[PDB]
């Protein structure tokens, strides 16, 4: 009663062939389905019977194996194949799902659009003041965002978010959110994020001066 | 067009017990085994429970034995999961799923969209919505800030859903306070900025609140 997908992650480029495996600890036989789950959506059945393919699912998803070692192949990665993939046994309970396998499409570098937002007067009436810096459509996913109030480089008081890679063009968007209380924000003037990214020849600093 | 709608679960206290429902339609309910599969926020799928069409056999996972109970009311085309002794770590999205064929040794070919259950003693709070108005910083960007609410989730649409191109609604991120915070932003043609009205519609189901902020330069 146990199934091991391998590997955990994999970033492939478009056109590539991508192989995920799934190792059953008992003898599932033909009794294995493969599931695709796109970001923030339910899962979809791609493959069942280890090797049959659900209607309208593209020929490019193809799985195989029998009994104990199984293997899903995506013969030509498209941009919409960035999902997470799961295997599952269904001979008899427990109908166990595999550990998962996240797959990220790998495009050329793309620098990010950068915006910045001082705190609403709406929010200052409520005591706290958060500044939001936006990173709009980029790859690769990593980027160093650095806050600086009066050039004093802030630490420990900002939190990032990041969207899933786009199914169309495989780009991320990030938001860092600096969070001060009206009293801290009201002392300083020079408020800035500055963004380093691989797609950037030199760092960017969008900034504003009020507070 | 087969569809499975889950409901019932929002916020629930540890030790206590909540009951998830899954009315189904668009196929003969009497025929297919049903499952419950759950996904822990930021974790894999996990198989919870299973039941034959005539409620005549049943299985649970070890994670679940002794606390949950699957059940089904074929007459009211509906599938239940009584969840007792809820632990903090039961917090997950809970899906029901029809079986491919007239057999239990069969895959899951339609999934509901799944209700989020959160297990916590903390109390529910609707969110403060704040405007991220467009200033200096060809195109320009504006958005909303959905601050300090609990539990997950909120839904943000723009201009009642008519606006969709170029919208980022970020994953909520939990704060020191223990409340979630959120940003939803759009890229817009700046040309329109003085003529076009942009409104974000936030809607926090678990606190009955719903707000419609209008963003202005």
């Amino acid at each position: 009663i146990q199934m091991t997908q391998s590997p955990s992650s994999l970033s492939a480029s478009v056109g590539d062939r991508v192989t995920i495996t799934c190792r059953a600890s008992q003898g599932i036989r033909n009794y294995l389905a493969w599931y695709q789950q796109k970001c923030g959506k339910a899962p979809k059945l791609l493959i069942y019977a280890a090797s049959t393919l659900q209607s309208g699912v593209p020929s490019r998803f193809s799985g195989s194996g029998s009994g104990t070692d199984f293997t899903l192949t995506i013969s030509s990665l498209q941009p919409e194949d960035v999902a997470t993939y799961y295997c599952q046994r269904y001979n008899r309970a427990p109908y166990t799902f595999g550990q998962g396998t996240k797959v990220e499409i790998k495009r050329t570098v793309a620098a990010p659009s950068v915006f910045i937002f001082p705190p609403s007067d709406e929010q200052l009436k409520s005591g706290t003041a958060s500044v939001v810096c936006l990173l709009n459509n980029f790859y690769p996913r990593e980027a160093k965002v650095q806050w600086k109030v009066d050039n004093a480089l802030q630490s420990g008081n900002s939190q990032e978010s990041v969207t899933c890679q786009d199914s169309k063009d495989s780009t991320y968007s990030l938001s860092s959110t600096l969070t001060l209380s009206k009293a801290d924000y009201e002392k300083h003037k020079v408020y800035a994020c500055e963004v380093t990214h691989q797609g950037l020849s030199s760092p960017v600093t969008k900034s504003f001066n009020r507070g | 067009e087969v569809q499975l709608v889950e409901s019932g679960g929002c916020l629930v206290q540890p030790g206590r017990s909540l009951r998830l429902s899954c009315a189904a339609s668009g196929f003969t309910f009497d025929d297919y085994a049903m499952h419950w599969v759950r996904q822990a926020p930021g974790k894999g799928l996990e198989w919870v429970s299973a039941i034959t069409w005539n409620s005549g056999h049943i299985d649970y996972a070890d994670s679940v034995e002794g606390r949950f109970t699957i059940s089904r009311d074929n007459a009211k085309n509906s599938l239940y999961l009584q969840m007792n002794s809820l632990r903090a770590e039961d917090t997950a999205v809970y899906y029901c799923a029809k079986v491919s064929y007239l057999s239990t040794a069969s895959s899951l070919d339609y999934w509901g969209q799944g209700t989020l259950v959160t297990v916590s003693s903390a109390s529910t709070k609707g969110p403060s919505v704040f405007p991220l108005a467009p200033s200096s910083k060809g195109t320009a960007a504006l958005g909303c800030l959905v601050k300090d609410y609990f539990p997950e989730p909120v839904t943000v649409s723009w201009n009642s859903g008519a606006l969709t191109s170029g919208v980022h609604t970020f994953p909520a991120v939990l704060q020191s306070s223990g409340l979630y915070s959120l940003s939803s932003v759009v890229t817009v043609p700046s040309s329109s900025l003085g003529t076009q009205t942009y409104i974000c519609n936030v809607n926090h189901k678990c606190s009955n609140t719903k707000v419609d902020k209008k963003v202005e330069p």
